[PDB]
Parts: C-alpha cells; sequence; structure tokens
RNA sequence: UUUAUCCGGUAAAGCGAAUGAUUAGAGGUCUUGGGGCCGAAACGAUCUCAACCUAUUCUCAAACUUUAAAUGGGUAAGAAG
RNA sequence: ACAGAAACCUCCCGUGGAGCAGAAGGGCAAAAGCUCGCUUGAUCUUGAUUUUCAGUACGAAUACAGACCGUGAAAGCGGGG
RNA sequence: GUCUACGGCCAUACCACCCUGAACGCGCCCGAUCUCGUCUGAUCUCGGAAGCUAAGCAGGGUCGGGCCUGGUUAGUACUUGGAUGGGAGACCGCCUGGGAAUACCGGGUGCUGUAGGCUU
RNA sequence: GUUUCCGUAGUGUAGUGGUUAUCACGUUCGCCUAACACGCGAAAGGUCCCCGGUUCGAAACCGGGCGGAAACACCA
C-alpha cells in the first residue's frame, strides 16, 4: 500500500497561477511592534502637540506674510 | 568472488572513500603502482612512454593487478630486469558497494525484496576521466617498441578503450625534453633521484651561493 | 632536530590578531563594552574619560568614538603642572589628582560651565558626586577607561578619576578602590585619602627616609631635594595648584614654526637598487672564486 | 665595554619532589622554610599514574623560587657541595643552568633523625637587563635575536664568576 | 524526512570567512541605524544572541524598531506563493547599510541639481537613464599594416 | 530584460593552503628502533627495515577546502519623492 | 637527584594542533580556554516577534518594556546553563 | 620627518633574520616609606630617577618565507538555453550566451582619524 | 543472512559500583609412607578475547571487530 512521499511539482504553476501579490504596503504602517519607551513617550510628543497652536499659527502667518512679501518683492 | 566487471563498470555514483562513513573495507587488490629499477636517476632514463584513458569510466584494482604484471613481464625479455621503470597512476580508491547478494536457502521463503537496499563494501575502484593517464613506464630512448608493446598489451586487462602516447617530457618530469640538457646545464633543474628540482630565482641568495660555487 | 613549527603552513594560516593587540594596549572587548553607544541614541556621543600612567608623565583626556577614529575633546597631561607651580614627582597619585582636576576644567572652560557644578574646593577625599542643576546646562559625563591597570585600591587611574569627579564631572565612581578603604571592614578613614591626595605618603617617606639615613635620600629622590622642596611645604604646593588650575585651566599651545626640515630616518631602496645588488653580488661572488 | 647586559640572575628554583603527600612531604616544606626564608608553594600531580602512587590532584612536591641577593647566596653555598664544577649538557639551550644536589645537610642544615635527608634541584635563570619585557602586561614583547643568553654565554657565566671547571664528556 | 532545528544546513553559511575569526571590528557595532533605512541581514557565528535564520540569510529589508544593540527589520520572505511582509528582531552585528538604494540619491542629487540648473537656461536636460545603446557607427584604422593572419592550428595529443 | 547593490557555497580546482587518505623516489645516526652482515663492543663500516620529519613527487575525498564559476535569491531604480 | 616513552620543576617555541557536561556540526584566546570572590538575572510582570506554520497549538528561541536585585572603580553584563 | 596618547580599517601590518636611534616621549632602570599585590616587589601597586639604547619600539636591509595585488594557465575547466547533432553505450561534437582555479611568471609591503610634543 | 549469550590462572568456573581479583582443581617444595596413594605445612601462575573511545582510572562503561555457543527464517 505504498504511495508518494511529496513531491513540488506543478505547484510552480499553482501558488503562481493567481500570482504571488508583493504585500500591498501603505504608507501610514502600524506602530505595534516598537519598543513601549518609544510609544510611551511619542503619545506625550503627540498629545502635547495643540498646546503651542498659538505659537504655531502666528509663526505660520510670519512666514507667510513675509514669503508673500518676498512673492511680491519678486513681483 | 565478485559480480563481472560489467556491473560497476561505469561511474554512477559518488566517489566512497574509505573513511570513517564507510569501514569493513577489503584491502585493495594493487598494492605496487611502481617497479622496475625505481633507483634510477632522471639523466640515464629518457622515455615516458604513457598509457591514458579515452573514456569516463571505472577501473576495477583487479585490473590494474593485471593490467601492471604482463607489462613487467614483456618488458624484462626486452629490456631487461634493470632497463626499465613502470608506475601505475590509479590507485583504487573510492570503494565500490554489493547488496548482500539476496541471499536464500534452497526455494527459501524470505529475502524481504528491497530493505534495507544498501549494500555492504565488495572492492575498490579507480575513477578515470579521458584523457587521463593509468600507466607510465620509463626505458632508454633506444627502447621505444619495448615500451609501446607492454602498455599495448595492458590494454587487454582493461575494459573500454585507451590510447598509448609517448611524452615530450624528461621520463617522469613534467619538463618538455627539447630542453633539460640545457635547463640542466645552467641549473634551472637540479637531479633528485626519479625526479627533479625546477630552482626558480625567487629564494635567499644564500641558496643559489651553493650551486655555480 | 624536530618538526619544524614554523612552516609554509604556519604563516599561510596564521591570522593576526587585530593592530592594538599586538602592541598590546587596548581591551576591546571592554573598549566593546564602554564605548558603543545604545541604538536609541543614533548619533549621541559616550565620552569616557582615558587615564593612563605611563611612567613619566599622567595622561588624562576625554574621549568620544567614531568611526573613524575616537575624537578627543580635551586632553590634559602631567607635564603641563610645573606651570601650576609643581616642579616634580608627577607621575605619583596625587599629581594624577591635579592633573585629572585640570581636564574636568579645562573641559568645564568650553560649554561654559567654569561657573557651575565646580564640585569639591577645600577637596575631602569623600564622595563628591556631582547633582545636576535644574534650569541649567545639565552636567558632564563619563564612564572612566582604566585600559590595562590591574585596578586595585590605590592605583593612581580610578584616582585621577577623583580630581575629575572633584573638578565636575559626573562619572560613575564607587570609593571601594580610593586609597583609604579597608579591606578587613568596608569603609574609609577619608583622611588617609587626605594624605593620599597631598602626598604626605611622599612627605613620610621624605620623613622616615632622611632620619635613619643619608644618601639614600639624594639617591631615592634627588629632584625632591633639589628645586627647594622639602616635606612640610608639600601639602601647601597641591593646594596652591587646585587652586590655580582652577583660577586658569586653559591651554595657550606654544606657537610652532621653523625647521629647516631635514630627513634623517633612513628611506625605502627603490626597486632598481634591490635589483641590482643582485647582480652586484654574484659578479662580487663569481669574479672572486672564478681564481681561488 | 657592554652597558647593560649585566648577565645576571633573575631566579634560583628549589623543588623537592616525593611522589607521596602529608608527611615525607610536609616536612620537606621546612627545608625549603629553613634554607631560604620564605613559605614554599606545594605543588600537586598533574594526573593519576600508577606505577608510583600518585593520584590526580594529590601533593607531591613542594617548591620555592628565591632571587636578589638570597638567591646568590643559595647559588653559593650550593656549588660549593659540586665543588665548583658542573657538566656540559647542563648549560642549556636557552642560557639556564641546572645542577642538582643529593642530600640538603650539605648546605649547613642540621639534621634531625625524623626530618631525614631530600636533596633537591637547583635550577637557576640567567637573565639581564630588560627581560622582564615579556613576563610585564602592558606592552609585551619579545627579547631580541641577541639579548637572549645563549648556551656558551652562560658557560663562560659560570666559568668567570664561581670559576668552575665544566668538565666535558656528556 | 529531515531536521527542523533552526541551524540546519548553517554549517559553512554562519561559519566566518578566514582569518576573521575573532574580536568583532568594532565599527559594526557603531553605525547609526533609524527607521526607513533598508538594511542587509547577514548572519554571523561569533556573536549568536539575536541571530537571524538562515530563511533569510542575505535578504534586505527597511528598518522599523531601533533597540539598545538590535533593530527590528521588515523583510519579505516566501512562502509556497504568498510572500509575507515580516518582522524580526536581529542584533546589530548581522547586519549592514546595503548600498542597493545609494545609486539613486546620488542619481536623485544629480537631476535636482541638473534641474535646478538649466532652469535659468530653459534648455532640456536627459534626466532619465537609457539602456546601453548600439555602438554607433565609428570608423577603425589600421595605418601601415596589414591585419595579421589567424589559422587555426593543428591538433596534436598533448597528454 | 537592464543598471546599481547585496546574498549565496554547488560544477571546476587544489590539495607544494588547513583536515583526511596515499604512491614514489632524493634527504635525514633527526628519532629511534628491531633484524642482519662486517665488528668483544664501539652514531665504528656497511648494509637493512621501522617509524618520524627537510626539500620533493604519484594519486584522491559526500560526512574537506585556500580558491572558486555558470545557473540562482533579496532589495532598489522617487509625489508615500 | 633518586626520575626511566610518563611524577616534580624552569626556559624557549607553541593560531590554535587544546579546551570549551554530549552527536556532530557551527562558536570561541591579555576569550566563551583555565583559577578564585560574590552570589542568585534559574527571581516577579505585561505585552511584540522568530522557528516549526494553516503561518493553528505546544516546545524552543529573539528583541524590547515594568518591578526587584548580583556583579563589577564603573560601561555593561546578566531573567538558568 | 618623527613620535606619544587615544584610534579606524585589520598582514601591503605577520614572521624570520641583518643594519641605525639626533629630542621628546615612548622604554629599559632603582627601590619597597605608604597603597596594593605576591612563595618570591618574578608579574601588579606605589615612590622614584643613579645609568643605556643591550632589546620594544621606532627607523631602515634580505634575487628572505607570508600576505596583498597584476599577468599566465585560458577563452582552458565548468556551465544557461538550443537542436529529429554524433555515438551500441560511456560519453562526445556543434550553435547562443556566461565563464573559473593551481602549479609558473611579475609588482607592492600597511594606509590614515583626532589631541598633543620634539626636530625651536 | 538476522536476533540473543558468553570469553577471567594450566582447566571448569565465581566476582565488583570504576581503586581491589577469586575458588576448586592443577602443579612446584617439604612431611609424613619401606614406596605409592591419602593427610599436613610452604609456594608460582593470567593485557580479565582482540580493539579504538570515555574517564583520575576500564578486567568491568560505550563503539567496532575476532573466536566459541544458542533462537527464529510463518500464508501460499
Ligand atoms: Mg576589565
Ligand atoms: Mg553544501
Ligand atoms: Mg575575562
Ligand atoms: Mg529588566
Ligand atoms: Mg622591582
Ligand atoms: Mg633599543
Ligand atoms: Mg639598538
Ligand atoms: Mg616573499
Ligand atoms: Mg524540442
Amino acid at each position: 500500500a505504498k504511495s508518494k512521499n511529496h513531491t513540488t511539482h506543478n505547484q510552480s504553476r499553482k501558488w503562481h497561477r493567481n500570482g504571488i501579490k508583493k504585500p500591498r504596503s501603505q504608507r501610514y504602517e502600524s506602530l505595534k511592534g516598537v519598543d513601549p519607551k518609544f510609544l510611551r513617550n511619542m503619545r506625550f510628543a503627540k498629545k502635547h502637540n495643540k498646546k503651542g497652536l498659538k505659537k504655531m499659527q502666528a509663526n505660520n502667518a510670519k512666514a507667510m506674510s513675509a514669503r508673500a512679501e518676498a512673492i511680491k518683492a519678486l513681483v | 568472488g565478485r559480480r563481472p566487471a560489467r556491473c560497476y563498470r561505469y561511474c554512477k555514483n559518488k566517489p566512497y572513500p574509505k573513511s570513517r562513513f564507510c569501514r569493513g573495507v577489503p584491502d585493495a587488490k594493487i598494492r605496487i603502482f611502481d617497479l622496475g629499477r625505481k633507483k634510477a636517476k632522471v639523466d640515464e632514463f629518457p622515455l615516458g612512454g604513457h598509457m591514458v584513458s579515452d573514456e569516463y569510466e571505472q577501473l576495477s584494482s583487479e585490473a590494474l593487478e593485471a593490467a601492471r604484471i604482463c607489462a613487467n613481464k614483456y618488458m624484462v625479455k626486452s629490456c631487461g630486469r634493470d632497463g626499465f621503470h613502470m608506475r601505475v597512476r590509479l590507485h583504487p580508491f573510492h570503494v565500490i558497494r554489493i547488496n548482500k547478494m539476496l541471499s536464500c536457502a534452497g526455494a527459501d521463503r524470505l529475502q524481504t525484496g528491497m530493505r534495507g537496499a544498501f549494500g555492504k563494501p565488495q572492492g575498490t575502484v579507480a575513477r578515470v576521466h579521458i584523457g587521463q593517464v593509468i600507466m607510465s613506464i620509463r626505458t632508454k630512448l633506444q627502447n621505444e617498441e619495448h615500451v609501446i608493446e607492454a602498455l599495448r598489451r595492458a590494454k587487454f586487462k582493461f575494459p573500454g578503450r585507451q590510447k598509448i602516447h609517448i611524452s615530450k617530457k624528461w621520463g617522469f618530469t613534467k619538463f618538455n625534453a627539447d630542453e633539460f640538457e640545457n635547463m640542466v646545464a645552467k641549473k634551472c633543474l637540479i637531479p633528485d633521484g626519479c625526479g627533479v628540482k625546477y630552482v626558480p630565482n625567487h629564494g635567499p641568495l644564500d641558496k643559489w651561493r651553493v650551486l655555480h660555487s | 632536530f624536530v618538526k619544524v613549527v614554523k612552516n609554509k603552513a604556519y604563516f599561510k594560516r596564521y591570522q593576526v590578531k587585530f593592530r592594538r593587540r599586538r602592541e598590546g594596549k587596548t581591551d576591546y572587548y571592554a573598549r566593546k563594552r564602554l564605548v558603543i553607544q545604545d541604538k536609541n541614541k543614533y548619533n549621541t556621543p559616550k565620552y569616557r574619560m582615558i587615564v593612563r600612567v605611563t611612567n613619566r608623565d599622567i595622561i588624562c583626556q576625554i574621549a568620544y568614538a567614531r568611526i573613524e577614529g575616537d575624537m578627543i575633546v580635551c586632553a590634559a597631561y602631567a607635564h603641563e603642572l610645573p606651570k601650576y607651580g609643581v616642579k616634580v614627582g608627577l607621575t605619583n597619585y596625587a599629581a594624577a589628582y591635579c592633573t585629572g582636576l585640570l581636564l574636568a576644567r579645562r573641559l568645564l572652560n568650553r560649554f561654559g560651565m567654569d561657573k557651575i557644578y565646580e564640585g569639591q574646593v577645600e577637596v575631602t577625599g569623600d564622595e563628591y558626586n556631582v547633582e545636576s542643576i535644574d534650569g541649567q546646562p545639565g552636567a558632564f559625563t563619563c564612564y572612566l577607561d582604566a585600559g590595562l591597570a590591574r585596578t586595585t585600591t590605590g592605583n593612581k587611574v580610578f584616582g585621577a578619576l577623583k580630581g575629575a569627579v572633584d573638578g565636575g564631572l559626573s562619572i560613575p565612581h564607587s570609593t571601594k578602590r580610593f586609597p583609604g578603604y579597608d579591606s578587613e571592614s568596608k569603609e574609609f578613614n577619608a583622611e588617609v585619602h587626605r594624605k593620599h591626595i597631598l602626598g604626605q605618603n611622599v612627605a613620610d617617606y621624605m620623613r622616615y627616609l632622611i632620619e635613619e639615613d643619608e644618601d639614600a635620600y639624594k639617591k631615592q629622590f634627588s629632584q625632591y631635594i633639589k628645586n627647594n622642596v622639602t616635606p612640610d611645604m608639600m601639602e601647601e604646593m597641591y593646594k596652591k595648584a587646585h587652586a590655580a588650575i582652577r583660577e586658569n585651566p586653559v591651554y595657550e599651545k606654544k606657537p610652532k614654526k621653523e625647521v629647516k626640515k631635514k630627513r634623517w630616518n633612513r628611506p625605502k631602496m627603490s626597486l632598481a637598487q634591490k635589483k641590482d645588488r643582485v647582480a652586484q653580488k654574484k659578479a662580487s661572488f663569481l669574479r672572486a672564486q672564478e681564481r681561488a | 665595554e657592554n652597558p647593560m647586559r649585566e648577565l645576571r640572575i633573575r631566579k634560583l628554583c628549589l623543588n623537592i619532589c616525593v611522589g607521596e603527600s602529608g608527611d615525607r612531604l610536609t616536612r620537606a616544606a621546612k627545608v625549603l622554610e629553613q634554607l631560604t626564608g620564605q613559605t614554599p608553594v606545594f605543588s600537586k600531580a598533574r594526573y593519576t599514574v600508577r606505577s608510583f602512587g600518585i593520584r590526580r590532584n594529590e601533593k607531591i612536591a613542594v617548591h620555592c623560587t628565591v632571587r636578589g641577593a638570597k638567591a646568590e647566596e643559595i647559588l653559593e653555598k650550593g656549588l660549593k657541595v659540586r665543588e665548583y664544577e658542573l657538566r656540559k649538557n647542563n648549560f642549556s639551550d636557552t642560557g639556564n643552568f641546572g645542577f642538582g644536589i643529593q642530600e640538603h645537610i650539605d648546605l649547613g642544615i642540621k639534621y634531625d633523625p625524623s626530618i631525614g635527608i631530600y636533596g633537591l634541584d637547583f635550577y637557576v635563570v640567567l637573565g639581564r637587563p630588560g627581560f622582564s619585557i615579556a613576563d610585564k602586561k602592558r606592552r609585551t614583547g619579545c627579547i631580541g635575536a641577541k639579548h637572549r643568553i645563549s648556551k656558551e654565554e652562560a658557560m663562560r657565566w659560570f666559568q668567570q664568576k664561581h670559576d668552575g671547571i665544566i668538565l666535558p664528556g656528556n | 524526512t529531515n531536521t527542523k532545528g533552526k541551524r540546519r544546513g548553517t554549517r559553512y553559511m554562519f561559519s566566518r570567512p578566514f582569518r576573521k575569526h575573532g574580536v568583532v571590528p568594532l565599527a559594526t557595532y557603531m553605525r547609526i541605524y533609524k527607521k526607513g533605512d533598508i538594511v542587509d541581514i547577514k548572519g554571523m557565528g561569533t556573536v549568536q544572541k539575536g541571530m537571524p535564520h538562515k530563511c533569510y540569510h542575505g535578504k534586505t529589508g527597511r528598518v522599523y524598531n531601533v533597540t539598545q544593540h538590535a533593530v527590528g527589520i521588515v523583510v519579505n520572505k516566501q512562502v509556497k506563493g504568498k510572500i509575507l511582509a515580516k518582522r524580526i528582531n536581529v542584533r546589530i552585528e548581522h547586519i549592514k547599510h546595503s548600498k542597493s538604494r545609494d545609486s539613486f540619491l546620488k542619481r536623485v542629487k544629480e537631476n535636482d541639481q541638473k534641474k535646478k540648473e538649466a532652469k535659468e537656461k530653459g534648455t532640456w536636460v536627459q534626466l532619465k537613464r537609457q539602456p546601453a545603446p548600439p555602438r554607433e557607427a565609428h570608423f577603425v584604422r589600421t595605418n601601415g599594416k596589414e591585419p595579421e593572419l589567424l589559422e587555426p592550428i593543428p591538433y596534436e595529443f598533448m597528454a
């Protein structure tokens, strides 16, 4: 009652017919896997961002009016 | 005794050297891969007659024996006992196998047929490639014919097919015969029993100081 | 005869050690563990204070390690110390202090910190361990490098350390080896470090030797006689140094330009000049014995 | 005129082998103690041997190393017994030498009927200034080509200070 | 059927090459890795802690973590069809900066530079690479020789 | 399919590079031997054979490898830059 | 010295021929070889991953993180071998 | 030129032997009052500075071993595809591409990183 | 061929866990005996089959072998 004990025969044919998809990689992949002491921290970075938006907005408008003046001084 | 050479004529398998891995190898039939005046010199003995295989095959140890002996017999006659060297250049050495004869008694009842198919050591054989030398001989330049035919008889202990060829080298060196007398007289080459040392413009100068001295 | 150990085979297979090994200068495993900076840092360095007491001069220097070759930020030697009123006995544990102290302050003049984390001043010989001030530049730090000195109690290396700690670097040092630790009890005297820092080792040797015999004095330390140095005095050279060092640590160099620039090595012989010497011989030989 | 190639004694080694352990060894230690004035180190068996009555990690010999002037003062008062004469094949290939004695009493020593007579091996390592280059830890190295004490320099060492004959014939 | 053990068939991979048996040169763990950087795995005998394993000896992946002495690294591994982008935690010793990217970067730095310049001209410069064209009509010249005559040479049997 | 770039230990080769086998001679009281033969005996003479090793040479290895292909496997060749 | 192919000592050579509880295989030197001091990182605790893969378990491993600690002048190193 | 301190890559650096060291260091050296370590201040620690380059090291030398390149062997061995090629068979021939290794010949013999000397 | 079992003094046979080896018999020497037996006192005798490995060490523990033995070789 003996038989075959493997083969990897047509096969190439199969796990290949539908393709072999090189894994569709998004931007913005998961941070799960990373050392907790990164995340522990970068969440205090991410959480206390808005504290410091007043600077951010004014300091934007400074650069925006300085570059409205740079492009207008070119004109 | 053994199956006829036929069945182990051809190299199918990877070399089985007698080692740790196989053991209980019966000692190789052949034992002397040179005879005659192996006490010769390079300078008195100038004819590297050769026997060369033309086929990718295996040669049994027991063929090599016969092949040798029948060349010791014709040379002797021919040259005399002192008047040659013969060298065999295939010491049998990958080991050949035998399933253990499918032994059974009378009508029998069980052999198990194929289980543990792997055999045992039977003997020993040489690998031989094409254009590769099996036997070589040296004599006097005089005595070419008497090499030719000695290897000629040896071909007939010996399967497949194989040419007899006469070399361009001093006897048993690698140095092309048109060239010794010169290369010795100036000492690129220095006598060393059978062979010869090639001495180059390399080592310390006090090595040279000994020659041309 | 024997078998020749040193075959061709010996040298085909002989695999060299690893240069600063052959010369016999460097734990590197241990340089490994000292130097290489963790990779939750990527660029930021790892400073080590390097002290090797030579034999005549103690060298101390802070170094950080780059892939091209560890860069030295600051270096303070012992043979500078004549400047600071210390003429002699300058490979001596008490001068390793001044040197290490120097180093700490020549460093701390840069990154403008000579006005903060001064460390201990009067000098005790205790736990001084710098505590970084909040709202300021946080203190400097480095992981002492002994090199190859069997660091027993008393040895100058981790003694120069005491200097750089006293001088305001934040090295992790324990006290288990400062001259003063009692290896059958496990404390300090600390007032042994008093002495050991200011050289009343050498004073009290300069006093056991003198009253016994003359001319072992003078032999054992001539330059301690010459330069009109004495015991009693000693303690109050060094105290001028850990003061004088600390009012001015900075190096001024000495400017350098003159040299004529002669070549008084010997040069490599060119090919042809070896090429003949064999042809120059062998014509010296041949000629010589085509005769006799 | 040589600067400081003062061929001079680095050390004197005293070994007293006695394949026994316990007493007959412990007493031998007092001989070296007495002779030298320093507590000798007990050696032990490299490994067991059957015809001998010794066993791996069993104590066998007791040995010392004596150095500085007190080496000179036991080499002298050593050979004396060998009346300032040795043989050709003790001046060794590395410029050391070796002379054995038969009985410890002959060196100005008192016999107790208990503490018998175990001679000893005297050997001496001739050196020279800058032979510690090898043995040190930092910047180790090897000792030149010359600066190595040859057999024949170690010979006419021993022949111009202890002025011995050094008789030939094995 | 064979043994699954993690280090089968590695007898002669992980084996350090020649005359390098010993102290791991320190440089190889004092160059900085950081997430995004592409890295080639290359297993090593000496250090066994934080080894990769043979089924990715000699692959490349980008780095996604950086721990104290290791680098979490995403690599693609083929497995009866479906390739799996998958993440391992390999100690620095077994890792290098692949110069794979580093033809591009030097090609970018050149193209942005050659585009910003020749904009003040407005002349169109050949930015793209282009495969090796067919070799152009050139001439040759012999001067004062005819060319040398080859003949195939007669066989004689050497041995 | 190119161009970069890694990865790779198979064919071949070598074995005067490691390990393992193995032929032969020159050479060597290396050592040492065990037999001779000439020697009471004597590295004395001369042989001889063991073993070793100094230059050599024959021939090999799947559970060897200094070298070392062809065929092969990763990446990368940008707007997520 | 007794001491002999082997005890004991001392010099020199000694890329690795040892050694590293074991099959081999890979690894190893002012180490991972050997000797001693100090000890419990063989401890308590979440998670992530590798390997066997279906990419399920178990086993075994890898990286991190949190406690509490040994060691070490210290950097680190250490959650059995 | 050169050295020291720390170094990178780890022999073009090793090894073997031969030659020369001006200054500073680097070394050899001299001793055990302390620290500390030993059977022994033989190594480590320390306090020194009476000598000399004796060696290391450094600098050089060898038709020197080795290592590192080049060539040669060699378009050889081997090989991707290829054929209703040969050959009783082993194997061999060609077409389309790729293409090694030894013996044998050559050349080379460590480059530099920071800090600090000396030759002012 | 496959599965077991042994081998130790001149012989038959004990023995241990890894330090050590026995019994009986045989035999050599005395004594007793007129002389042999028997009896009584003394004695010497193997690489523990040949090996390689482990181990402080092996007769004894692995692996290989060599010699002597035993036991199966069933449906047709
Ligand atoms: Mg250490
Ligand atoms: Mg393979
Ligand atoms: Mg250690
Ligand atoms: Mg933890
Ligand atoms: Mg001393
Ligand atoms: Mg010198
Ligand atoms: Mg000199
Ligand atoms: Mg050379
Ligand atoms: Mg077809």
